[PDB]
């Protein structure tokens, strides 16, 4: 039979692309903080976070 | 200057060079930080880059970094 739900237990959602977006936004946060700490404090200054 | 140990005018001119360079030593170490207080966010390191040469001067003149001990009693160091 079909007592409660056959194909509707948990297999309708995938959490791969959301985690890919998470990884991408974290990497971009790293990129932008690198941009800041390497351009703002290096216009007429020494190099950034070496 | 009290007991009149006669200071030559040449050494006096040397001391004048000293004093009129300390005028700069004060102008920078106010305006730079004054720029960093008023709202001038960038020129903080700029005035230090300008001041770097006074460091070499004070070092090579009499003392370590602040030119310490450039005034003895009978004249200068």
């Amino acid at each position: 039979s079909k007592l409660e739900l056959l194909k509707e237990v948990y297999g309708l959602i995938s959490i791969l692309p959301i985690l890919t977006l998470l990884l991408g936004i974290t990497i971009e946060v790293l990129v932008i903080v690198w941009l800041e700490r390497e351009i703002s404090a290096s216009i007429q200054q020494r190099i950034g976070p070496e | 200057f009290l007991e009149n140990i006669q200071i030559p005018q040449r050494a006096s001119y040397i001391r004048v060079i000293m004093l009129e360079l300390s005028r700069i030593a004060s102008h920078l170490l106010w305006l730079g930080p004054f720029m960093a207080d008023l709202g001038a966010q960038t020129p903080f390191f700029y005035i230090f880059r300008e001041r770097e040469l006074i460091y070499d001067l004070f070092e090579a003149a009499t003392g370590m970094r602040m030119m310490h001990n450039y005034f003895r009693i009978g004249g200068v160091a």
